[PDB]
RNA sequence: UUUGUCACCCUGCU
RNA sequence: AGUAGAAACAAGGGUGUUUUUUAU
């Protein structure tokens, strides 16, 4: 069973390759592009946009502006003589689909498709802070590394359960709702039964997710609550600041994009026969081992933009510095400590300064050894089953993230023999979003 | 006022009234027919009404 | 008339127009024996009353 | 579920 | 559920706004 599914993703992992491969041999690119995270993104995107349902019929629909129907691309570089040229076409669709195909083996990939895009997801999750959305919900800020899964597509039956954090779930539902205050016909229509499918397998899976014995009724209620409303609202919401204090079992992995998959095939090497493990030291050794290439704009340190590359690339999903900074050679600086503005380029800005530059993409690595951490004594904003959840609450030992995946030991260490005693220096902060 | 929570409306009957869609649609849809006309239920005297 | 559906929770209205073509299998028996008497008569919308 | 993130009015015999 | 009894109520109408964007 388990060794089947490796295999399986081993080999969807070898078909992003091949695609990769495909497209810029098509696009008459070169090693360098083949290295191009920028174009590598470009090519995703349109891939996505490609394998959509609902996306087609908007726009069959009316397209209007944008490239034309039935085809698409994304903003190209390529250095010219002396800069960097930034060009743009739409490419045709057909040609997208014969090429999936091939790289596929004539099976449709899109757990591979979602394996990258989560990758993509996370990687804007390092460089974008969605504050406003809270409030514009009405929840309230909740200073947390998790709501991992917040900007992603909606096609993860399984991944979402991985990845999307207690926090997204949580947003998720309150707009839910709160459409369902809104709105009327979410349940005064037929559609009732679609909505209360959606309502119900979140329902189940959230309250899974968090850990907490007393909780976990609360959440059965709120189920069983029809024509949901504010109570179930402020429910939701303060059992959201007790996970703050409970674990979400949502786990976040690791990701790898097709331009690393790319040469990973091009370079020469058995995916298929080996699938790379999202949670091993497989893609950890393609990845010290790939050359890679981010341009990046003047003001903004080489250090510093590998570090927000990095996170994105290892799905912190702002994870502990404490260890982060040690799984990893060098230091990792807190966001608001950084010279950079994200990875993705707008087009509102001059492009003849565009320095490229290599990317850093390289690490040197309760009974257990390992000791988790949670620093939440803010009982006092935690009061800004009521008495149940509240002695929980009182003397316990929270956690904010837990990165039990993604052994990571040391990088000789290759199976996890000697853990190696972990060293935290208590002087930085924890949290990715202080 | 009081808090709107899920054993009063059900108590009180909120949100249970059916939703006001044309004939073209749902037009072909079973168990679709009139509202009941019946005469009531019929019943005979007890006590308590002269005691009261 | 207006007809309702236990199964889904809709209610509609049918206009006094309808009764010279609509399908009879909606109501019930007393509706169904006053419609197709009073069906030789109708005349847009009207019924003939002398 | 949805291409959505949130708002806004009106009316109580028409 | 309940009102209610030969058919209904458990509210009914319009107005919005929309190709990936770096942060608090």
């Amino acid at each position: 069973n388990a060794t089947e599914i490796r295999a399986s993703v081993g080999k969807m992992i070898n078909g992003i390759g091949r695609f990769y491969i495909q497209m810029c041999t098509e696009l008459k690119l070169s090693d360098y592009e083949g290295r191009l995270i920028q174009n590598s993104l470009t090519i995703e995107r349109m891939v996505l946009s490609a394998f959509d349902e609902r996306r087609n019929r908007y726009l069959e629909e009316h397209p209007s502006a944008g490239k034309d129907p039935k085809k698409t691309g994304g903003p190209i570089y390529k250095r010219v003589d002396g800069k960097w040229m930034r060009e743009l076409v739409l490419y045709d669709k057909e040609e997208i689909r014969r090429i999936w195909r091939q790289a596929n083996n004539g099976d449709d990939a899109t757990a591979g498709l979602t394996h990258m895009m989560i990758w993509h997801s996370n990687l804007n999750d390092t460089t974008y802070q969605r504050t406003r959305a809270l409030v514009r919900t009405g929840m309230d800020p909740r200073m947390c590394s998790l709501m991992q899964g917040s900007t992603l597509p909606r096609r993860s039956g399984a991944a979402g359960a991985a990845v999307k954090g207690v926090g997204t779930m949580v947003m998720e539902l309150i707009r839910m709702i709160k459409r369902g205050i809104n709105d009327r016909n979410f349940w005064r229509g037929e559609n009732g039964r679609k909505t209360r499918s959606a309502y119900e397998r979140m329902c189940n899976i959230l309250k899974g997710k968090f850990q907490t014995a007393a909780q976990r009724a609360m959440m059965d209620q709120v189920r069983e609550s029809r024509n949901p409303g504010n109570a179930e609202i402020e429910d939701l919401i303060f059992s959201a600041r007790s996970a703050l204090i409970l674990r979400g079992s949502v786990a976040h992995k690791s990701c790898l994009p097709a331009c690393v998959y790319g040469p990973a095939v091009a370079s020469g090497y058995d995916f298929e026969k080996e699938g790379y493990s999202l949670v091993g030291i497989d893609p950890f050794k393609l990845l010290q081992n790939s050359q890679v290439y981010s341009l990046i704009r003047p003001n903004e340190n080489p250090a510093h933009k590998s570090q927000l590359v990095w996170m994105a690339c290892h799905s912190a999903a702002f994870e502990d510095l404490r260890l982060l900074s040690f799984i990893r050679g060098t230091k990792v600086s807190p966001r608001g400590k950084l010279s950079t503005r994200g990875v993705q380029i707008a087009s509102n800005e001059n492009m003849d300064t565009m320095e490229s530059s290599t990317l850093e993409l390289r690490s040197r690595y309760q009974p257990a050894f390992s000791v988790q951490r949670n620093l939440p004594f803010d009982k006092s904003t935690i009061m800004a089953m009521r008495a149940e959840i509240i002695r929980m609450m009182e003397g316990a030992k929270p956690e904010e993230v837990s990165f039990r995946g993604r052994g990571v030991f040391e990088l000789s260490d290759e199976k996890a023999t000697n853990p190696v005693v972990p060293s935290f220096d208590m002087s930085n902060e924890g949290s990715y979003f202080f | 006022n009081m808090k709107k929570t899920s054993q009063l409306k059900w108590a009180l009957g909120e949100n249970m009234a059916p939703e006001k869609v044309d004939f073209d649609n749902c037009r072909d849809i079973s168990d679709l027919k009139q509202y009941d006309s019946d005469e009531p239920e019929l019943r005979s005297l007890s006590s308590w009404i002269q005691n009261e | 008339y207006m007809f309702e559906s236990k199964r889904m929770k809709l209610r509609t209205q049918i206009p006094a127009e309808m009764l010279a073509s609509i399908d009879l299998k909606y109501f019930n028996e007393s509706t169904r024996k006053k419609i197709e008497k009073i069906r030789p008569l109708l005349i847009d919308g009207t019924a003939s009353l002398s």
